[PDB]
């Protein structure tokens, strides 16, 4: 099966350089772009490196924009983030994103399990969710509200809207990838919708198992932006 | 009586009448017939050739060469019928003296190029030179076009006219004292590419004739073509050389004293030298309109 | 050589099925296919080109 | 001699379907259409141009998103093109290069072809490693597999050079009907939009029109002088049309069972290789040897139009579900998209 | 330019997947392709594993040169309407052989194994799609035939034949016959070997007149041809 699997995490001093390695098993690794998306111990995740297929382009976060350094080798199917210069602001599970490209993909569908990395002691689209923390009863609707800056609706007709659940003590899963496209393996009860800027994913008939933090992420343009988080809980 | 200073070198020119009863008769055949040959066949390679593979674009920069060897021969006939007595300045006739030795050393430099390509053609069938992009054989001819500019713009950098007697000389080719590469380039793109063009087509013919591919009528047109491009190459840029070559003899002998002795072979090297240029006027015949693909 | 007497009875078992078929006039399948054609006439593009706006490969 | 007799009563038989299609038929499509307005002339340009291709492209197929193309073509690759940005989104290795035929599933999710291996060979386009892998490879056939068509993720009906047509089951890979009456090699096939029937054209110069859930061939359309080598139902799956080598174009009816026009001119002596409707059927498209396209009143056997471009011959035909472009495949190694 | 991030990785996607075309392309280009023909099982499998159910693929390397060889053996069918799949082959390679000028293809009633040879080289050699692709004819079996002429005259099967009954003027006279079915000696070659059943030469022939072909094809490129 899909497996990534991420490895060189650990407490390591302010300044200091450290090298994470994804190692990838379960399929065609060259094929797909690679990301890499740290979440900080306050629950948020953050976009921080991308390369694509053969290491032809490569995008960093203003944050780590030349301070990090993103590679893959596709004999051995593993990703590399060659980070220097820690800060304490560095400090963050990161996990290795898998992501595929063409017309009707799914990118960002799998997601490793990530490495957990301790450090000691204006242009880009902003999207805030209204509801941080709601409760919900099982077996009934529910409607999580996004929000975004700029109009995700691009001129080819695809709004480049992302919905990843994160279970707690698990890592984040694609459930929407175009602001309505359900994505595969997860059920037919979660549904996405909205237009420009106004965005809601509707979860009819909650179960235990839909109880996690929801994030809505925007593809449109670099950097990629997530969202504060939802996290519903009872 | 004819001596001359151009660079603070001894030496003497000549202002023939024979000049102006030969060279512009034949010169205006070579152009009209070079400049139909030539435009004719550079339409049939920009419009008429649907796709060209990389022996075409060694063709067409030959073509190419040939046509701007021929668009300057009107300017060359304006020098020849008043005597060697120039009427436009100083930069046309560096332009045109820069534009004769570069196309004429350019349509060698390809005439060799495709001797090489049909060499590897036949002589290595699997070679992986045959088998060249596109984009190959246009850093290739660009390439060859640099080297020709490199060797030729050292004429770009000499004053003229040399204007001797109140009537001004435009020729890059005065028969001096003084070693010049002008003539050394000269001696050189005939010899070398001499035995580049004759070592290619000997391997062709007994290559084909070895493997008994020349019971086929093609590859009997394919060697009489190859022979005719030969021969054509030799007696075009043969002559002009042995009499530079008899000049350089005169030089070593008599020097640039009672330069009485020097006016006929003057003479004859400008007649034989008109036969670089009847090159170009014959490259269309012997090189595209005699290919069965060609158009 | 007997095997064909099979094949001879399976051909005449298909074509006497294919005889035994109910057939509607040939005006009347021709009137039924105009009709089809004139009912989707407006929306077919490559018989009624639609404009620039509308066409995805513009 | 019972095999005399035989042949008597077969010949009997087809002098009695050759005299109630004659007594059936009182008015031809031209005598009811010629009231009616042309449709002017027909123009197309060649909006994409799709190059990657290095050999004979020899089929193609659309989607059901009228978006997402598979072409076939002797390099043993199958691209799958996004039409509208002219964009490889797959790049299919073939086992055998000499594949002569190509599918697409209507859901999208795989990609059929075969040729001269005799295999029909599934491909999961939407697979969980991301690669475009081997479904299974349906064998079985005898002869080279000419023609492939979807009919849902797990049927799929193959024609085949072997005289004969089967539809198969995907997830099993077995032969699950065999149609069998064809005399010649079987090039040409097509579903019915409703996919209860299907159309194939053979060899023999005839069209058999037969059904899937029994097996047995309902009629048996007769006309061509030459191969058939192109079919395709109208719209509405109550008419079909042909084309073969004697450069007629010849349109059948289900319901009459005759022919009903024929879509010939005398400038044109070559052989037909694609065949596809308009949308409304108006327009009938054709894929000739002449290299390229010519746009036929399906209703008046009028040359609504020409699609020339293509400097090698047109072997394949392809009209979007939405009627929008048409797209043809020829063995220059182009596909061209038309408006 | 007024593209998307996806819309720009999808462009990238497809760039590298005509870089991967190209190199399939290019790799495709240097390998020869040889169309494998003949009148039933005659000489095809020994000629196979000389130089080594629809199509079959033989792969074998000479000189630093790939050749693809194609058997279309088994393949019960119209010729006509797959034969132009092999319009761009390198060459023909057709497998005849020679003993069996006397033997019956038992198919046809009075039929003769050598003029089903002789006329599926005629539809061959003169077919529209190989009118310029050079044919490499491989006359089986050598031997056999040397060592049966004795007991069997070949006037059983050529009645206009009135040479010796020798191996060399007969295989000569069998060998002209199949020439002569070349009517287009303009514009294409017919190379002809004799091999027997161990011939250890056989790949040499193949790679001489694929080379002349290739020559050919080059001078073609050239404009010299
Ligand atoms: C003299 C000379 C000159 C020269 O500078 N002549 C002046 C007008 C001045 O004339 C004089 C007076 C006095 C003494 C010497 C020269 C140029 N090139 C050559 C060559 C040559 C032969 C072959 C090749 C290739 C291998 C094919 C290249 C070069 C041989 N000699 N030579
Ligand atoms: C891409 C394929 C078709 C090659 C296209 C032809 C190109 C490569 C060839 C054909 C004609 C050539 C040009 C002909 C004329 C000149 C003028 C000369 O003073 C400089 C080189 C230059 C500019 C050549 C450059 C190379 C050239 C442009
Ligand atoms: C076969 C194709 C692809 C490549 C051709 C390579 C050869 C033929 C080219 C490359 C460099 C060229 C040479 C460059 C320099 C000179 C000196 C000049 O004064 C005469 C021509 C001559 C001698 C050229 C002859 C042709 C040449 C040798
Ligand atoms: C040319 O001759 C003059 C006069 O004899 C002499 O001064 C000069 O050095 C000579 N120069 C050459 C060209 O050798
Ligand atoms: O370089 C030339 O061809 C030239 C020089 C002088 C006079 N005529 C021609």
């Amino acid at each position: 099966d899909v497996q990534l699997v991420e490895s060189g995490g650990g407490l390591v001093q302010p300044g200091g350089s450290r090298k994470l390695s994804c190692s990838a098993s379960g399929f065609a690794f060259s094929s797909f772009g690679m990301h890499w998306v740290r979440q900080a111990p306050e629950k948020g995740l953050e976009w921080v490196a991308y390369i694509s297929s053969g290491s032809g382009t490569i995008y960093y976060a203003d944050t780590v924009k030349g301070r990090f350094t993103i590679s893959r080798d596709d004999p051995k199917n593993t990703l590399f983030l060659q980070m220097t210069s820690l800060r304490s602001e560095d400090t963050a599970m990161y996990y290795c994103v898998r992501s595929i490209y063409y017309y009707g993909s799914s990118p960002f569908d799998f997601w490793g399990q990530g490495t957990t990395l301790t450090v000691s002691s204006g242009s880009d689209i902003v999207m805030t969710q209204a509801t941080s923390s709601v409760p919900v009863t099982p077996g009934e609707s529910v409607s999580i509200s996004c929000r975004s800056s700029k109009s995700l609706l691009h001129s080819n007709g695809n709004t480049y809207l992302y919905w990843f659940l994160q279970r707690p003590g698990q890592s984040p899963q694609l459930l929407i990838y175009r602001m309505s496209n359900l994505a595969s393996g997860v059920p037919d009860r979660f549904s996405g919708s909205g237009s420009g800027t106004a965005f809601t994913l509707t979860i009819s008939r909650l179960e235990a198992e839909d109880v996690g933090v929801y994030y809505c992420m925007q593809h449109l343009e670099y950097p990629l932006t997530f969202g504060a988080g939802t996290k519903l809980e009872l | 009586d004819h001596f001359l200073e151009i660079d603070k070198k001894n030496c003497c020119v000549f202002r023939d009448d024979f000049i102006v009863k030969v060279l512009p008769p034949v010169l205006g055949l070579e152009f009209i017939f070079g400049l139909l040959g030539n435009g004719l066949a550079l339409w049939i390679f920009c419009f008429h050739l649907k796709s060209w593979k990389s022996s075409r674009i060694f063709l067409f920069n030959l073509a190419v060469a040939d046509f701007l060897l021929i668009i300057c021969l009107p300017f060359l006939m304006d020098n020849y019928v008043r005597r060697w007595d120039w009427k436009f300045g100083d930069i046309p006739c560096r332009l045109m003296l820069f534009m004769l030795a570069m196309n004429r050393q350019g349509s060698i430099i390809f005439l060799t190029v495709v001797a090489v390509d049909r060499y590897f053609r036949v002589v290595h069938p699997h070679h992986a030179l045959n088998k060249i992009s596109n984009r190959t054989a246009a850093i290739i001819s660009c390439l060859l076009w640099g080297i020709t500019i490199g060797l030729t713009v050292h004429l770009l950098k000499k004053k003229m006219p040399i204007q001797n007697g109140g009537a001004n000389l435009c020729s890059s080719f005065s028969i001096c004292h003084t070693f010049q590469w002008h003539e050394a380039m000269f001696l050189l793109e005939f010899f070398l590419p001499l035995g580049i063009i004759l070592f290619c087509s000997a391997r062709i013919i007994w290559s084909l004739r070895q493997r008994q591919m020349d019971r086929h009528a093609k590859i009997k047109r394919a060697i009489t073509f190859i022979m005719v491009v030969a021969i054509v190459f030799v007696i075009c840029f043969l002559p002009s050389v042995v009499v530079r070559i008899r000049i350089f003899w005169l030089l070593h002998t008599s020097g640039t004293q009672n330069c009485e002795v020097y006016r006929s072979v003057d003479l004859a090297f400008f007649i034989t030298l008109s036969f670089t240029y009847m090159n170009s006027m014959l490259d269309p015949v012997v090189y595209y309109f005699s290919s069965p693909s060609f158009n | 050589n007997t095997a064909s007497i099979a094949q001879a009875r399976k051909l005449v078992e298909q074509l006497k099925m294919e005889a035994n078929i109910d057939r509607i006039k040939v005006s009347k399948a021709a009137a039924d296919l105009m009709a089809y054609c004139e009912a989707h006439a407006k929306e077919d593009p490559l018989l009624t080109p639609v404009p620039a706006s509308e066409n995805p490969f513009r | 001699s019972e095999l005399d007799q035989l042949r008597q009563e077969a010949e009997q038989l087809k002098n009695q379907i050759r005299d109630a299609r004659k007594a059936c038929a009182d008015a031809t499509l031209s005598q009811i259409t010629n009231n009616i307005d042309p449709v002017g002339r027909i123009q197309m340009r060649t909006r994409r141009t799709l190059r990657g291709h290095l050999a004979k492209i020899y089929a193609m197929h659309w989607g059901t998103d009228s978006r997402l193309l598979v072409s076939a073509s002797q390099d043993g690759k199958l691209i799958i093109w996004d039409s509208y940005t002219t964009n490889k989104v797959h790049a299919i290795p073939l086992r055998s290069s000499w594949v002569m035929t190509c599918a697409y599933a209507p859901s999208g999710n795989y990609v059929a072809c075969g040729g001269l291996d005799n295999i029909c060979s599934i491909y999961n386009l939407k697979t969980r490693e991301g690669n475009v892998r081997v479904s299974r490879e349906l064998a079985g056939h005898t002869g080279y597999l000419s023609c492939c068509r979807f009919l849902d993720d797990n049927q799929i009906v193959t024609s085949s050079g072997d005289t004969t047509c089967a539809l198969w089951d995907i997830e099993t890979g077995q032969q699950t009907t065999t149609f069998t009456g064809h005399t010649g090699d079987v090039m040409s096939l097509s579903l019915a939009p409703d996919t209860r029937l299907f159309v194939s054209g053979a060899c023999d110069a005839s069209a058999k029109l037969w059904d899937v859930r029994e097996g047995m061939c309902r009629q048996t359309f007769t006309g061509h002088e030459s191969d058939i080598n192109a079919i395709c139902f109208f719209p509405n799956g109550n008419a079909f049309a042909t084309g073969s080598d004697d450069a007629t174009c010849r349109l059948f009816d289900l319901r009459a069972d005759q022919e009903l026009m024929t879509y010939s001119h005398d400038n044109i002596i070559c052989g037909i290789t694609s065949v596809s409707f308009s949308k409304s059927g108006r327009l009938l498209l054709a894929g000739y040897d002449d290299f390229n396209c010519n746009v036929w009143d399906a209703l008046k056997a009028d040359r609504a139009g020409v699609l020339a471009g293509h400097d090698n011959r047109v072997s394949c035909l392809g009209v979007t579900d939405d009627g929008m472009a048409v797209a043809t495949g020829s063995w220059d190694s182009f596909l061209k998209i038309w408006n | 330019c007024t593209l998307s991030a996806e819309d720009k990785a999808a462009v990238e996607r497809s760039k590298m997947i005509d870089r991967n075309l190209r190199e399939d392309g290019e790799k495709a280009a240097r390998e020869v392709k040889l169309l494998l023909l003949g009148a039933g099982e005659s000489g095809k499998n020994t000629i196979v594993k000389q130089m080594k159910t629809g199509i079959v693929e033989t792969h074998f390397t000479f000189k630093d040169l790939h050749f693809k060889m194609f058997d279309v053996g088994a393949q019960r069918s119209e010729r006509k309407k797959w034969i132009h799949c092999f319009e761009g082959v390198t060459a023909i390679i057709f497998c005849v052989a020679l003993s069996d000028y006397d033997l019956v293809l038992a198919e046809d009633e009075e039929m003769n194994r050598m003029h089903a040879s002789m006329k599926l080289f005629d539809s061959i050699c003169n077919n529209k799609w190989f009118t310029d692709t050079s044919i490499i004819l491989f006359l089986n079996k050598k031997d056999l035939f040397e060592e049966k002429i004795k007991k069997s005259p070949l006037t059983i099967c050529y009645p206009e034949y009135a040479g010796s009954n020798t191996y060399e003027e007969a295989a000569a006279y069998i060998q002209c016959q199949f020439e002569d079915l070349n009517k287009r000696k303009d514009t294409k070659e017919i190379y002809t070997h004799f091999t027997c059943s161990t011939d250890t030469k056989n790949v040499q022939f193949v790679f001489d007149a694929v080379t002349d072909v290739i020559i050919k094809n080059n001078l073609k490129d050239c404009g010299l041809f």
